[PDB]
RNA sequence: AAGUCUGGGCUAAGUGGUAAAGGAUGUGGCGCCGCGAAGACAGCCAGGAGGUGGCUUAGAAGCAGCCAUCCUUUAAAGAG
RNA sequence: CGAUGUCGGCUCGUCGCAUCCUGGGGCUGAAGAAGGUCCCAAGGGUUGGGCUGUUCGCCCAUUAAAGCGGCACGCGAGCUGGGUUCAGAACGUCGUGAGACAGUUCGGUCUCUAUCCGCCACGGGCGCAGGAGGCUUGAGGGGGGCUCUUCCUAGUACGAGA
RNA sequence: CGCUGAAAGCAUCUAAGCGGGAAGCCCGCCCCAAGAUGAGGCCUCCCACGGCAGCCGGUAAGGACCCGGGAAGACCA
């Protein structure tokens, strides 16, 4: 994840 | 409704008014009358039949008791032709004529274990472009959480061929009596050698 | 305002008999058999037959005068008889029968030939015109109506097939 | 085997020397257009002052293909380019001449101007 | 066949009957047909 | 688990067993006018006329725009 | 929040019907042909390409038609990684400055092994009151379900003509 | 969209009854299928063996094991  | 048991010899084109046509050689009977199924006796309308000779001395005791009630040789196949009650007690080729139109039964050639596809002509994965091991894969199977599951008959990899098939509607090109030989245009289920079914159409 | 407290007028001499639920119609050209609600009561009289209602409720109002109409419709088809009439119109259009049968002649690529029901007997006096014939009378009404369907009235021509005493309208093109 | 990208050399005196195939006109998704079959396609090259210039969209109809057409009495034919004539929309060529052979397929399907144009009908 | 929530008469020969369970409205001008729904 | 329990009534939509404005000869029960054997309502048998139509417009003369829709022989007839 | 991976695409389907096409209809300000509007209908079908990460949208050439939505904006333990979304760099802008910007620009580590459910296939076991070798009935399931062009009828019906 | 037809003297495809009517629904076509435990049916073969619905050994019609292979196949089948 990269939830940015 | 009539029936025969049959071999698939080869193919070949013969000339027909100056056209070519493609061929299946199939040597049908003759085809001895074993048994008769009755609706007094069995529920329905059939005839069972037989279909090469077999070594006498192959052919275990039920069996030969069997055969013994129809005063007929060892036969190395039995198969049943439905609602067909033929006059005599043997059907020979000469049950078609050239002209008449027949479906065909037999035994599809096996592939194994099968991708998907060879199985069901899936797209397969791009072969460049990042493809990362999956250039013959199904993709996806479903959705998410909702159903989170997969649907019965899913297209997926597994065996393929070795089926029973009909192929319907072939036009009957030459009967040749003398051989037992029968002719028809175009290509049926299975290998030479394979045994076939072949009954007169249904489609009209 | 009552049908089903009209007597039935019977001629002579037709039949009459009672049965639960039946009544059969015996006359001089054949016999038909009026299925009634076994709600009513028929009774007969001298050359009359009448229907009686057991309460004055809605569905027994309602069976009444059907019942009713349903005898004298009966009893006027084994003595008189019933009869339709249809018109044929068109510049190429006409009829003839053919033995029984009823063939057409109205601007399709093809004939209709029209077989006749148990009951009903086609004629064609002129080939313009055609009669319906039996003692059935909803039976004879369905063939007549089967028949004029064929070839409907035009909407903006005097063309197809018209009931007699059918008026003629039609609506302007340009 | 023509399908849509497919160059095609130009068979007549209309002025168009290549034309790139852009859509079969058979059906709603025919994938390949063969001898018979009418094509839209684009003229890629031309010779100057003729019927026609780069950059027309024209009509044309397939008169030889690279991939041998098979035929009902068991023989095939096979030619060395894939060539078309250039047709208005009733089928009839738009140039005056026809140059090099043409299949007899296009008598069925009701080229006959071209053919009797050819100078050799295979 | 004109079909709404409000079926009314249109003209003095319109007739508002019912038939298998729905409300119609027929009449000699074919404009007027109605069936509620 | 314990009533196919007792009596009066309603519903025909499986309504009951998920919704509104609004629409309806669904059905049952009330109320209030009108008209009627001074023969009504329906149907039918009838008569259904005329001066004859005027701005209108090559005519709209019952049956294109208007103008008021005037009289009448009459049991009644609309210059529709 | 001791982690429910986030756009689009690809692959693979499946469902709803407020239906884009094909089938059946009523009304028409429906002559014919062709349309408009509404009703029934979810069986099948619903193309290839240019541009942009795009969804969407416009455009080219077709088509019977080029439907609209749902399934964690269906689907990254199935793939991609163009976008978005760390660390480098730069432009416009803002800040004295350090730095900042759903503003832009170029680049940027996406994890061999499936335990249980589910799915595709294939066997082993026992059962079907004696034990066997054959041949079968079909409860119940699954597959399939599209559609166009030309000709004849007939240049007739219809229409001044087209 | 009808035929016949009241309630409602007329009218009404409906309240009693009867028609016509979709690429859709049922069957019909192709394939799987009696673990269909509701485990079906027909033809044919063996049979009452020896020791205290059970028991353990020798047999029956038959089957398996092994081996030569197979357009059958991952092994198995
Ligand atoms: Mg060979
Ligand atoms: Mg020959
Ligand atoms: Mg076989
Ligand atoms: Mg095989
Ligand atoms: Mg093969
Ligand atoms: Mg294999
Ligand atoms: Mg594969
Ligand atoms: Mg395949
Ligand atoms: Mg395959
Ligand atoms: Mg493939
Ligand atoms: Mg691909
Ligand atoms: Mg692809
Ligand atoms: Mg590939
Ligand atoms: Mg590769
Ligand atoms: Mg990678
Ligand atoms: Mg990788
Ligand atoms: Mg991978
Ligand atoms: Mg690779
Ligand atoms: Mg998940
Ligand atoms: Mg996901
Ligand atoms: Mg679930
Ligand atoms: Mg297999
Ligand atoms: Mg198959
Ligand atoms: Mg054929
Ligand atoms: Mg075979
Ligand atoms: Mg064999
Ligand atoms: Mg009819
Ligand atoms: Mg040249
Ligand atoms: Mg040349
Ligand atoms: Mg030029
Ligand atoms: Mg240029
Ligand atoms: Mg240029
Ligand atoms: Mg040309
Ligand atoms: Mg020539
Ligand atoms: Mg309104
Ligand atoms: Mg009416
Ligand atoms: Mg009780
Ligand atoms: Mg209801
Ligand atoms: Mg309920
Ligand atoms: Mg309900
Ligand atoms: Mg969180
Ligand atoms: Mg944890
Ligand atoms: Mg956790
Ligand atoms: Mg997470
Ligand atoms: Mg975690
Ligand atoms: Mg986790
Ligand atoms: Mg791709
Ligand atoms: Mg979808
Ligand atoms: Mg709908
Ligand atoms: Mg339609
Ligand atoms: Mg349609
Ligand atoms: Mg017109
Ligand atoms: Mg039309
Ligand atoms: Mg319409
Ligand atoms: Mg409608
Ligand atoms: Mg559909
Ligand atoms: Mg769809
Ligand atoms: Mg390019
Ligand atoms: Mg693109
Ligand atoms: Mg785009
Ligand atoms: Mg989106
Ligand atoms: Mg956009
Ligand atoms: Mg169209
Ligand atoms: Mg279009
Ligand atoms: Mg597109
Ligand atoms: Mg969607
Ligand atoms: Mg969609
Ligand atoms: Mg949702
Ligand atoms: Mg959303
Ligand atoms: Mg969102
Ligand atoms: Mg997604
Ligand atoms: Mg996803
Ligand atoms: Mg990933
Ligand atoms: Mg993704
Ligand atoms: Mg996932
Ligand atoms: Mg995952
Ligand atoms: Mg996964
Ligand atoms: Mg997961
Ligand atoms: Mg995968
Ligand atoms: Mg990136
Ligand atoms: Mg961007
Ligand atoms: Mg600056
Ligand atoms: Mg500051
Ligand atoms: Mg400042
Ligand atoms: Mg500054
Ligand atoms: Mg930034
Ligand atoms: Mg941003
Ligand atoms: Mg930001
Ligand atoms: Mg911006
Ligand atoms: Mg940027
Ligand atoms: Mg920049
Ligand atoms: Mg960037
Ligand atoms: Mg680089
Ligand atoms: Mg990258
Ligand atoms: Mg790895
Ligand atoms: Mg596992
Ligand atoms: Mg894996
Ligand atoms: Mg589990
Ligand atoms: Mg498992
Ligand atoms: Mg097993
Ligand atoms: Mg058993
Ligand atoms: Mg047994
Ligand atoms: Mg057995
Ligand atoms: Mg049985
Ligand atoms: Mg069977
Ligand atoms: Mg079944
Ligand atoms: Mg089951
Ligand atoms: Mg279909
Ligand atoms: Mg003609
Ligand atoms: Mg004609
Ligand atoms: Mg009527
Ligand atoms: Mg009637
Ligand atoms: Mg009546
Ligand atoms: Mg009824
Ligand atoms: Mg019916
Ligand atoms: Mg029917
Ligand atoms: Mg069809
Ligand atoms: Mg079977
Ligand atoms: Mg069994
Ligand atoms: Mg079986
Ligand atoms: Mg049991
Ligand atoms: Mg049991
Ligand atoms: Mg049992
Ligand atoms: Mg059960
Ligand atoms: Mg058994
Ligand atoms: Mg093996
Ligand atoms: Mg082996
Ligand atoms: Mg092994
Ligand atoms: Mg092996
Ligand atoms: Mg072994
Ligand atoms: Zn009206």
């Amino acid at each position: 994840s990269e939830a940015c | 409704m009539k029936g025969i048991l049959g071999v698939k010899v080869g193919m070949t084109r013969i000339f027909r008014d100056d056209r070519a046509v493609p061929v299946t050689v199939i040597l049908a009977g003759p085809c001895p009358v074993v048994q008769r199924r009755t609706p007094e006796k069995d529920g329905y309308t059939a005839v069972q039949l037989g279909f090469l000779p077999q070594n006498p001395k192959r052919v275990n005791r039920p069996l030969k008791g069997h055969f013994a009630k129809a005063g007929v040789e060892p036969v190395r196949i039995l198969r049943e032709i439905r609602d067909f009650n033929p006059e005599g007690d043997t059907v020979t080729v000469e049950i078609f004529k050239p002209g008449e139109r027949v479906d065909v039964t037999g035994t599809s050639k096996g592939r194994g274990f099968a991708g998907v596809m060879k199985r069901w002509n899936f797209a397969g994965g791009p072969d460049s472009h990042g493809a990362h091991k999956i250039h013959r894969h199904p993709g996806s199977i479903g959705n998410r959480k909702t159903p989170g599951r997969v649907y019965k008959g899913k297209k997926m990899a597994g065996h393929y061929g070795a089926e029973r098939v009909t192929v319907m509607n072939l036009e009957v090109v030459d009967v040749i009596p003398e051989e037992n030989l029968l002719l028809v245009k175009g290509a049926v289920p299975g290998p030479n050698g394979g045994l076939v079914i072949v009954r007169e159409t249904k489609k009209a | 305002s009552r049908i089903g407290r009209l007597p039935i007028p019977v001629p002579k001499g037709v039949s009459v008999e009672v049965a639960p639920g039946r009544v059969k119609v015996k006359g001089p050209k054949g016999e038909l058999e009026v299925p009634v609600s076994p709600e009513m009561r028929v009774v007969v009289e001298e050359g009359v037959v009448r229907v009686e209602r057991p309460s004055d409720e809605r569905r027994h109002k309602s069976l009444h005068g059907l019942t009713r109409t349903l005898i004298a419709n009966a009893v006027k088809g084994v003595s008189e008889g019933y009869s339709k009439e249809l018109l044929i119109k068109g510049i190429g259009y006409r009829a003839r029968l053919v033995g029984r049968a009823l063939e057409l002649t109205v601007g399709f690529s093809h004939p209709v030939v029209v077989e006749p029901p148990e009951g009903i007997t086609f004629e064609v006096p002129e080939p313009t015109r055609v009669r319906v014939s039996g003692i059935d009378k909803q039976k004879v009404g369905q063939v007549a109506a089967n028949i004029r369907a064929i070839r409907k009235p035009s909407a903006y021509h005097e063309k197809g097939i018209y009931y007699a005493g059918e008026p003629v309208r039609l609506k302007p093109g340009k | 085997m023509i399908q849509p990208q497919t160059y095609l050399e130009v068979a007549d005196n209309t002025g168009a020397r290549k034309i790139m195939c852009i859509r079969v006109l058979k059906g709603s998704n025919a994938k390949y257009a063969t001898v018979g079959d009418v094509i839209v396609a684009s003229v890629k090259e031309a010779i100057p002052r003729g019927a026609v210039k780069e950059g027309d969209v024209v009509k044309a109809v397939v008169v030889r293909t690279k991939k041998e057409i098979k035929r009902p009495d068991g023989s095939a034919i096979r030619f060395d380019d894939n060539a078309a004539v250039i047709i208005n929309n009733q089928l009839e060529p738009r140039g005056t001449r026809v140059f090099g052979p043409v299949a007899r397929e296009l008598r069925e399907k009701g080229f006959m101007k071209i053919v009797s144009l050819a100078p050799e009908v295979l | 066949m004109k079909v709404r929530a409000s079926v009314k008469r249109i003209c003095d020969k319109c007739k508002v009957i019912r038939r298998h369970g729905r409300v119609y409205v027929i009449c000699e001008n074919p404009k007027h047909k109605q069936r509620q729904g």
